[PDB]
């Protein structure tokens, strides 16, 4: 939804909200660290120790629990009042960015468990925004971001 | 008789810890003033000592195994020394001040599956463990971990040292040596994961920095 | 519950319409130096899920520099968007195109771009619409146009042919006449004249044939000796204040968003 | 100083904006029969330099004969000045020109004459602009134009070619249609739609490619059998009251002031 | 009926920009409290944003010669970019924040012997000098230097940019380009020193940092 | 927390110095005929762990026969060792 709307605007600003829903069993145990690295939509980030990531704003979540979703409210951090929908342009230009940085999912504590339960745990990532503002109407059907 | 304005020779300017004495001076020119964003370009608290220095950072991270015998030291860390490192933002403050006094907050967490059992103990010991009775670690500001119960512990302490501050560039003895040992052997049933990783979080509190310096070592 | 039903746990509103404004304004901090309780929740529970999200300390955004809020449907769709376009080949002929929300009917024989997108964001629509049409090419061409409501006689859709309707009938439904020389564009309002309560885009075959249409427009030319240039027509629609929109749907997936690629 | 700085001598405002009015009026003598102390000073000192200049006994100038003050930027630049001009050669083609303050981009592919001069008198600009464009030549030519904001898709600049954009897309950004026969000129306002706080002319390469542009205009013709006359377009810009100008720069040296010499 | 205390499972902790959600939690242990030195171990203001970031630093330093012709650029500096460098403490703050907005204070000084004559002009130009008339540099926030008169000048400005902040790690265009040119050829009598060295001081003002980041480039 | 930190659960004093006197005195019963809630706790939790231990009904100890409290460091180490 979030996308289908904003796709029709040139500019946007606000707090994007990432909701992480875990689908485990009362028998798994683990922690994941969510980390927002302020910047633009194209910053090599693979060279970042988990430790290194704790410098940027982030949050850790214990999966095993009575609760199921951690909400990541990514504060509007930019050098500009609004970001632009460059996803329409042919190529990319230093400064014309769509995002305010990238989010990273690290393995905080390895996933432990017995043996009569899955060898993993899937996670859903919802997206919505608050204090959202978009302006300058346009038409474009955003395609998929193949990570 | 009309007096006619002539510049003011001598004068003294500066900011923070930098002073200038000028003999053939003149006045300073300024234009406009500070403007406040009617529409902020960023909503996070503007950088401050607390922002960048009094926040949490991941220090060390190890494993706890079924192979680890009772009292096995799963970790021995010079908390302070560890923070002092480019890896963390707080460095930017430390790297430029010679000494500093402070308190600390430690958060240790793990993730044992309810099919695991056992526990650990985490203690904030000043200086060195010396020859203290392992069994009396509870005396130090500590946190106990029990699989069947909690998977986290938090300890908070103030500045405790023989000196009025810690010297980063070239320390005397570590302020704090956080120790983590096996409090009750971690056993399990055939099939369960035979381990659980563990992390350690730390941050300064009431960070008092002193004496700006260009050194690095 | 007046329906003779009972419960022990509550029932709160889920996904409530028009929750917040669309322009940065203050309707201190937005959250901070307290404790972000809204950082954790059980999304499966409707109540809990509404708990306001908050993860880190932030400050109040402030005031946007521009007057109007671009996210108000009325103002946004207030920009007459593109609908369709056709071209006449022979003289004394006519074209009749329907205004159909149908997600099925793909352009050019259907709703395109923005209009297509918009009308599938919700289930029900009703209310007048301000159609405006631009004339391209020719000149000194007399023309006429009329709005025909769903369920009545009207020349075969999406097809240029010689009208099969009594001049009387045409004019009777309320019509307009114009000439390319003196104008080149027409902005007239389309009425909410339908036997239905409302219309919809997302439907299945059957209903998708009766309940997915506002109505139809028919344009008939005259005095167009093809020794002349070509005659093109372009139509655009803009939503009015008397227009209503009920029940939000999941937006059309990208693969179904189509546009009449031209220039 | 709130910045933790200290000083023993003062700090006064240097080169303050809008110091005096631009029309002869009284906002006795202006100086005289006293002693001209403002005849001497130490220009190196910012304070002293502000001391009002006075050398001989003069009288008050009086009142100008004309109503408005020609030196008020708003009123002066209120005169829509020249921007650019181009000409179409084939039918169904389009031209897209950017509005760039860049002192670098030399005309015709850049800001000319007055506009060039003006936009380099200060560092930052922001706010709407009233563009007005004159059509020359042809007739019965249908046309369309749209404003495209910095950072979005748009046909290649300073070049006449066949558009490569979905009619949908074009119209979507807000557009206008017109015909040479019925008009011959268009005055529409350009919005301050940019992800930047403001734009600037004086920059260096990189920034000079992103932060030096208000936006872009695109004009597309149709029905222009070149058996006809030629089709010329001329664009002029006028600053609006909602326009702002921050921080005065040293004016461009004469050698850099260029004009598109024609007629 | 007496209710018996049982721990509080779920909970949320953190500090500054680091939050933790724990499901099998427990309470935090703390000992003692903050102590204030009845006898301070150091008398300087405890480190703070202003202490370490809003103070002065020596940027660049060059020579002005008798050989330098009129308008000769004695220095062209990206003030901001220059501060961003390990060499100065303020780095510690910049090195860890992605963007930041601010004002600047520049102090330029020299030491010409009264037997020398001539002068220079120092201007704070935003972005680039472009093709501005060298002769109109006085328009920009400037400071004029004349041997027979002053040997120092000070300029103070606020944030002036097209964007709401400067991006250090990877900038768009320099915020400020301080230019220093010969305003009147520096001549002398036979025997006098044919030069005078020159330095440039800079410091941030109203330093607003934003978005902690681990990057370096 | 003045250090810009936040929490949802509390933070109590752990292992507090000089908690009780060192000589039998009254600073009824000490616990009894009620219900020993302090017989159970979750030692891992700092708060709960401070809950006063009590398992069976006891009476107040009374008064020690000697003046000074031998457990006062000052007095104990007061004996030059
Ligand atoms: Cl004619
Ligand atoms: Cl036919
Ligand atoms: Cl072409």
């Amino acid at each position: 939804a979030l996308a289908s709307i904003c796709q029709m605007f040139c500019f946007w600003r606000g707090d994007l909200v990432f909701d992480f829903q875990v689908f485990p069993t009362k028998y798994h145990s683990g922690r994941l660290l969510f980390c927002f690295v302020p910047g633009n939509e194209l910053i090599d980030v693979t060279g970042i120790t988990l430790k290194q990531a704790t410098t940027a704003p982030c949050a850790v979540m214990d999966i095993a629990g009575v609760q199921s979703t951690l909400r990541f409210r990514v504060p509007w951090i930019s050098d500009t009042p609004y970001r632009v929908n460059r996803y329409t342009k042919e190529a990319h230009q230093k400064g014309e960015y769509t995002a305010i940085g990238k989010l990273i999912v690290y393995c905080y504590n390895r996933l432990t468990s017995p043996s009569n339960v899955a060898h993993h745990v899937r996670v859903n990532v919802y997206l919505s925004a608050i204090n959202l503002e978009c302006f300058a109407p346009l038409y474009h059907a955003m395609d998929v971001t193949t990570q | 008789e009309q007096m006619i304005q002539s510049v003011d020779r001598t004068a003294v300017t500066g900011a923070s810890y930098f002073t200038s004495v000028d003999q053939s001076s003149v006045h300073t020119a300024e234009v406009g003033s500070h403007q406040i964003e009617p529409l902020k370009t960023s909503v996070d608290k503007p950088g401050s000592k607390k922002t960048q220095g009094e926040k949490f950072f991941l220090i060390h991270s190890a494993r706890w195994l079924t192979t680890h015998a009772l009292f096995h030291e799963v970790a021995k860390l010079d908390v302070v020394k560890l923070l002092y490192n480019e890896q963390f933002a707080v460095q930017g403050l430390l790297r430029y001040h010679t000494y500093a006094r402070f308190g600390i907050e430690i958060q240790v967490q793990i993730n044992p599956t309810p099919f695991q059992q056992g526990g650990l103990i985490c203690a904030m010991v000043p200086g060195d463990q010396s020859y203290g009775s392992i069994a009396s670690l509870t005396v130090y500001p500590h946190g106990l971990l029990n699989c069947n119960i909690n998977n986290v512990v938090r300890i908070k302490v103030p500045f405790i040292y023989t000196r009025g501050a810690y010297h980063f560039k070239d320390p005397q003895y570590p302020v704090w040596e956080l120790t983590i040992r096996v409090w009750s052997e971690l056993n399990i049933g055939t099939g369960t994961s035979a381990y659980t990783s563990l992390n350690v979080l730390a941050r300064f509190t009431d960070l008092e920095l002193h004496g700006l310096t260009p050194l690095s070592t | 519950d007046d329906s003779g039903g009972f419960s022990t746990t509550v029932s709160t509103e889920q996904n409530v319409p028009d929750p917040q404004v669309g322009i940065t304004t203050m309707r201190m901090d937005v959250s901070g130096v307290q404790a972000p309780v809204g950082a954790i929740t059980t999304i499966e529970d409707p109540v809990l899920a509404k708990k306001v999200p908050e993860t880190f300390p932030e400050l109040k955004p402030g005031e946007s520099r521009h007057t109007s809020d671009h996210m108000s449907i009325y103002k946004f769709m207030g920009r007459s968007h593109f609908l369709c376009t056709f071209t006449f080949n022979s003289n004394n002929k006519e074209y009749t195109f329907p205004i159909t929300l149908s997600s099925t009917s793909n352009p050019p024989h259907g709703l395109p771009s923005t209009l297509r997108w918009f009308f599938n964001l919700f289930q029900l629509y009703r209310g007048p619409l301000d159609l405006t049409i631009i004339i391209t090419g020719a000149t000194d061409v007399d023309g006429m146009a009329w709005f025909t409501p769903v369920g009545l006689a009207v020349d075969t859709p999406w097809v240029e042919k010689e009208s099969a309707l009594q001049i009387d009938y045409k004019t009777a439904l309320g019509a307009v006449r114009f000439n390319t020389r003196r104008t080149g564009n027409i902005q007239i309002r389309l009425p909410w004249y339908s036997y239905l309560y409302a219309v919809s885009g997302a439907l299945d075959g059957l209903g998708d044939k009766t309940d997915s249409t506002f109505g139809l427009v028919s344009i008939q030319i005259a005095n167009y000796n093809h020794s002349d240039e070509y005659l093109s027509f372009s139509c655009y629609l803009s939503v009015t204040e008397q227009s209503e929109f009920y029940f939000p749907r999941a937006p059309l997936n990208s693969n179904a968003m189509l546009s009449t690629e031209s220039m």
